[PDB]
This record gives C-alpha cells, structure tokens and sequence, in this order.
C-alpha cells in the first residue's frame, strides 16, 4: 500500500513553490481540463538560448520513508513548432532532489541538489494538437534511496523547453496490515535496499497457539509479503471459520490442535456445549485412557458365552467363546482361576502345583490345558472376560465349568473275537449306546453299537492282533486300548 | 496600471456597471480575476457566481460563448480561504504547454460571464482586453 508524502494536483495551487531566478523561470499556470479547475507550472524561453531555471517543491517530511517514487505528469512541446525556434530549444528537462535536516526556506544553492535522472516524453506535443484541443500527457517515474536524512526537496531544471508540469507525486510503498494462517502481521515499512527481505513476527490471533513453527512475514522492497514460515492453529475446542478461530458447535468436539474440523459427537454420548474437547459418556459406558473421542462409549463383555470342560485323560481341557455381547470393543482378553473340592466337602482356592499351557492371565486365545491335577477332586474353573473398560466397573463377567469307562475282557475267541464289558449300575442310566471300535495292528477301522454289554467281532483273520476300544456314548468315557489276538 | 492588472468581477463595481470594462497590456502583463467574495455571514442567495468564458466579438457583442469560446474560469467558490478567489492570465506569446493560451500584439481579446444561479444571460459581465502593438509597448 502507497503512503503519499507531496500530491501537486490534489493540493488545489495552494503549494506555492519556490523558483528560481526569482521570477524568470517556471510560472503557475491555471487552465480547465476536463470541465475541472487545474494548476500547472510551466516554461517555454524556447528563443533566449541558455536557460536555467529552476522549480524547487516545499520541504517534504521524510518519516519513515527510505525509497520514495516520484511520478511526474507532464506535456513537451515540438521543437518544430515554432514560427522562429532557435537552435536552443530542448524537449527534455531534469529531476533534481536534495536531502536535508531542516527547511532552508527561501534559500535555494543548486548546487546541493543531485540529479536524479533527464526526463523525456514518450508523446511529444505537435501543432496540430493545438487546433484539435488535444492533450497529449506523459508519465514518467523515479526513484531515489535510501533517504537517510530527516527530510528532502525535489527540483525541477528547465535548459530551453517548452514543457508545463501537471502533476508531481511522491509516495513510499508500505506492506499492508495482514491476517494470514491464524496470526496477524503489523504494517510494515518496504526496506530501501533491494535486496531487503524484512522478518516480520506475526502475532497469533485470539484462540490460536504454535504447538509443536511460529509464524513469519517477509516484506520485500515493492510491498510484497514474501515467504511464510509456520502458522497458528485453532487449538482444542476451536476450528477454523472463515479467516478466525471459532468455538465447536454444540453436538461436537475438538481434541487437538490440528487444520481439522470439529468431529461431531460419537456414538452413545452426551450433547456437547460450545467448545468441546470430547463428549460425555451416555449413562451406563465409558471411554479408556486411548480411545479417540471419535470412538462411541462401549462397556465390559458379557460372560463367554460357551465353556467347555473336559477331563481328556489326566489333564483337563478348557475351550470357551467369545462374549455374546462384546460391549462394542475389540481388546477382549481372558482369565481363568480355579477352585478344589473334595467330595469331605471342605473346598478351597487351587494349589500351586496345577499348570496353564498358557499363562492364565491376558488371554487372546479361546482355550487352554489344565494339567497336574489330583485325582477324584472337585475342580471348578471360572473364565472370565475382560475389555479395555474392564477396569472401570466392579462387576465380573465369567463362566464356571466343574470337572467311568467299560471295563472290557475276552470272553472267549476263535478264528471270532469275543468281548464283553461292564460300567457299575449307577451308570448304566447315563449310556445312550457303547461304541465299539476295532483297528488292525493306520487308516481303516470297523466300529459297531449295541445298548448291551457283549458283542462277538466277525469276520477276523487268523492269528491277528486288533486294537479294541468301548465308548460309552451319551446325549462320553472311552476305555483304554485293548490287543487281542485270534486263534490260530 | 504597470504589469498586472487587477479586475474584481462582480456587478457592484462600477467598471462592469459602465458595460464597456476595457484594459490596455503588453506582452507578458497579466489579468488578476478576483472573483465576488463574501464573508460567513451570507444566505449565499446574494452571493454572486460565475462562469468565465474567453469568446470573439460576436459572442463578446451577444453575451453568448455558445460555439464562439472556450470556459476560462469558474467563481464557485465565494467562500473562499485567503480572500477572493482569483484566476490568473498571462498574455504570452507562446505557450509552455499543449494548447496553452497564446497572445499577439495589436490584437484584441474577450471575456464574459454567466451568472451560475442564472440571472437571465441578458446582459452579461464583460471585459476587452486590447494587446497593445509592439511600438506602443516601450
């Protein structure tokens, strides 16, 4: 933005400069132009050979100026187009300026003025322009730095034209007032060097931080903000509107400082107010230490919903599922503990003498083997499960699961097989059918079922061994393998 | 007079009232216009104001710049600072400008005036202005 320090045209003939000599040179003159009252100094001793007149402006304040432009406004008159016209008619004149302390008033030594630059016209004025009223009005402008001292003049030497001098403006350029990326950066003042790149610190608007680059301007000589470095953000709690900082909306939220905008609240969770970092959980859930707040409010798992205990042989086999209700997480682990009874009826926690396949703690998997247990106990295990929520309510959710084969012989044989079995009476009721299973001593088997205790293999070879094994079925327990050989 | 010429365009001066307001000059004189001036204390409904036009006889002779002169000056401001406004002509003989105002001697120039409020363009202000011939002028 241009800041002016000297407007001749806008001042109305009311400047009043200084010439010289003392009223032989440069004239104001008043003329209408374009149905408006202008003032003009001009000069036409086209016929007197060597001229030296000069017009010198008021004393001009310098301030904060360093490289000033100087536009000038001006018509020449063709050398060509006077009657007479002497060999000492110029078309050009020269721009002056001087520095200085304090105003010399009507003092005027031409030698203390440094030329700036010959100024010519682009359009010179000829004669027929004078019948057609046509104005032919060049545009010509310097500039001169770096100013130093408290303020200068300008002057203008005329050597023999015929030129008339409409308008004279001075100004500085001034890096405007800006608001960019969230800060504001003050008016600054265009250096006088070229090569000048101003650093201009930016101040973060209100509601705005630097959270990890702070924010920089650089003005250069013409009034241009350069290169950016870093920025303002709108913090927690804010987003960015427009050009400014605003409060997130009710119904949404803001956690970091980031060029996001504000998220709306997550699933089962309270209306937010203004400016919200995270929503409120809804009755009855809750939110970990990690979940974004983007993440609905969940709530520990229900108990697995299965849980299987078998006694496979000496060690017993614990395989559950997965919470029918996982409370909406899926950092879901297990835990199992264990308690004896002895069927004395005492009861108490487990000993330390019983084994995991699997530390029993922070379960992934669905499953684990329980081994080194004494015989004929009572052991009841409870699987429990556990998500990240766990730890924010007292209540538990588990499952429990507490854990007589045929005794089979030969009965007789031939070549065949005859075998019977036997299970104590009480058992009896629990049989739904027995399985028998004969192998030869890899991957082919006979297997029969009978509600009675006694069947007879048929068809065997002669002096064979066979693996024979009775489960009891129910809607069980298998006895051990048994070889028996056929006759022969 | 000697080199400038000062002419108080209003209706209350005489020399306008007289209808023949003529001034005498050489080259390089000058004609110092000072336009009706009045103090704060006016309706400015007596405040006088005008439109000067340079024109030939005809329209000099007609009170009429129609077709036959230039607008020269406009005395609209009768509230001006430093007393009067004034406008300034400087008979030259050729001008420092495009199509400034040139002047020969032996020569005769016009100006009349209309009234800004309109009065009824009757009988206009007027001034002649006679460029002497260069044996009369020292």
């Amino acid at each position: 933005k241009e800041v002016v320090l000297l407007d001749f045209a806008a001042a109305g003939g009311e400047l009043g400069w200084l010439t010289h000599p003392y009223g032989k040179g440069w004239d104001l003159m008043q003329n209408i132009m374009n149905d408006m009252p202008i003032y003009m100094y001009s000069v036409c001793n086209v016929m007197s050979g060597d001229q030296d007149n000069w017009l010198r402006t008021n004393w001009v304040y310098r301030g904060e100026a360093e490289r000033i432009f100087i536009e000038l406004k001006f018509t020449v008159r063709d050398c060509n187009s006077f009657p007479g016209g002497a060999s000492s008619c110029k078309e050009t004149f020269n721009l002056y300026y001087a520095e200085s302390d304090l105003d010399y008033g009507t003092n005027f030594q031409k030698r203390l003025f440094t030329k700036i630059d010959t100024i010519a016209p682009d359009e010179i004025t000829v004669s027929s322009d004078f019948e057609a009223r046509h104005v032919k009005l060049n545009v010509e402008e310097r500039s001169v730095g770096p100013l130093t001292r408290k303020g200068f003049y300008l002057a203008f030497q005329d050597i023999g034209a015929c030129v008339a001098l409409l308008s004279v403006r001075v100004y500085y350029k001034k890096c405007p007032e800006l608001l960019q990326g969230l800060a504001h950066f003050p008016e600054t003042i265009a250096g006088s060097d070229a090569p000048s790149l101003a650093t201009v610190a930016g101040t973060c608007v209100d509601h705005a931080v630097v959270p990890p680059e702070e924010p920089r301007m650089h003005c250069a000589v013409d009034g241009e903000w350069l290169v950016p470095i870093g920025q303002c953000l709108c913090q927690a709690g804010y987003e960015k509107v427009e050009d400014a900082c605003q409060a997130c909306s009710p119904g949404f939220f803001k956690f970091e400082a980031s060029e996001s905008p504000c998220l709306e609240c997550p699933e089962h969770t309270l209306p937010s107010p203004e400016g919200a970092t995270s929503c409120e959980c809804e009755e009855g859930f809750f939110r970990a230490p990690q979940d974004p707040a983007s993440m609905p409010c969940t709530r520990p798992p229900s108990a697995p919903h299965y849980l299987t205990a078998v006694g496979m042989g000496a060690k017993v086999e614990l395989r559950w599922t997965p919470p029918q209700d996982s409370g909406g997480r899926e950092d879901i682990v297990y835990s199992v503990t264990c308690e004896q009874c002895w069927p004395s009826g005492e009861c108490g926690p487990c000993e330390a003498s019983v084994r995991y396949s699997e530390p029993p703690h922070g379960l992934t998997r669905t499953s684990v083997t329980v081994s080194d247990l004494e015989p004929h106990m009572n052991y009841t295990f409870t699987v429990e499960a556990r998500n990240g929520v766990s730890g924010l309510v007292t209540s538990r959710s588990f499952r429990t699961a507490s854990v007589e084969p045929p005794k089979v012989r030969l009965e007789g044989r031939s070549t065949s097989l005859s075998v019977s079995w036997s299970i104590p009476p009480p058992q009896q009721s629990r049989v739904w059918k027995y399985e028998v299973t004969y192998r030869k001593k890899s991957n082919s088997y006979n297997v029969r079922r009978t509600e009675g205790f006694s069947v007879t293999l048929d068809d065997l070879a002669p002096d064979t061994t066979y693996l024979v094994q009775v489960q009891a079925l129910t809607q069980g327990a298998g006895s051990k393998v048994h070889e028996f050989q056929t006759l022969s | 007079v000697a080199d400038r010429y000062a002419v108080y365009w209003n209706s209350s001066n005489p020399r306008f009232q007289r209808g023949d307001y003529h001034i005498d000059v050489c080259i390089n004189d000058y004609l110092d216009v000072f336009c009706p001036h009045y103090e704060d204390s006016v309706p400015e409904d007596k405040t006088e104001r005008y439109v000067l036009y340079m024109v030939n006889f005809d329209g000099y002779s007609a009170c009429d710049h129609t077709s036959k002169g230039f607008k020269r000056w406009e005395c609209n401001r009768p509230h001006s600072p430093n007393g009067p406004l004034k406008f300034s002509e400087k008979f030259q003989l050729f001008t420092p400008f495009s199509l400034g105002f040139e002047f020969r001697p032996g020569r005769e120039y016009f100006y009349i005036s209309s009234a800004i409020p309109d009065n009824g363009r009757r009988s206009c202000l007027k001034l002649k202005v006679f460029v002497r011939p260069t044996n009369s002028c020292m």
